[PDB]
Formats: structure tokens, sequence, C-alpha cells
């Protein structure tokens, strides 16, 4: 038998059957000096 | 150092021929996050 068999997505097919994207997030352990974080600044300088 | 990839750099006239007596501290250029493994470097020269 052949390994690989096609979808054949329909509008017309139900919700189990509708084609949905998935995207997966995987994040790498610490084991190198990190180089992604998330953007964190706020407020102003307000100085004396 | 600790994974990280420091480049302090410098440029200074020669007053002179060769190797001039003074003192001039290096500033930082670079600093690179690549945490690998350093033993052996060489340089890199070009023919024209
Ligand atoms: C690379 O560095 C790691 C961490 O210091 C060390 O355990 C390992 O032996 C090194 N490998 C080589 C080939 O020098």
């Amino acid at each position: 038998y052949f390994p690989l068999q096609s979808y054949g997505f329909r509008p017309t097919y139900g919700v189990g059957h509708q084609p949905y994207r998935v995207v997966v997030l995987s994040f790498e352990l610490l084991h190198a000096p990190a180089t992604v974080c998330g953007p964190k600044k706020s407020t102003n300088l307000v100085k004396n | 150092i600790d994974g990280y990839f420091k480049i302090y750099s410098k440029h200074t006239p020669i007053i002179g021929r060769d190797f001039p007596q003074g003192f001039s501290a290096l500033e930082p250029l670079v600093d690179l996050p690549i945490g690998i493994n350093i033993t052996r470097f060489q340089t890199l020269l070009a023919l024209n």
C-alpha cells in the first residue's frame, strides 16, 4: 500500500473532516546564551 | 568567555617604522552570543 494518502478536503465536509492549519512552537532549553525575548519597556524618565 | 565572543579593537597611526613605544587602551567593538568551542584560528589573505 502507498504510505501517503490524499486528504481530499472539501468545504461541504464536516467540522472533523474540515482542513485545519496547525503551528507548533518549540522552545529550546537554556544551553546557549539567550537570543529571544519579549518586548518589555514602558515609563518615562522623571528626573529630580 | 562563558559562551560570548568578544572583539576589542583600536586603530593607531604609526609614528615611526614598526611597533612604537606607547600606551593606548583597546575599546570593545563587538560582542557575539555564539556559545561554541574555539581552539584554533587563522588569518585570511588575498591576491590581486
Ligand atoms: C568543548 O567545550 C566543552 C565545554 O567546555 C567541553 O566539555 C568539551 O570537551 C569541548 N570540546 C572540545 C573538542 O574541545
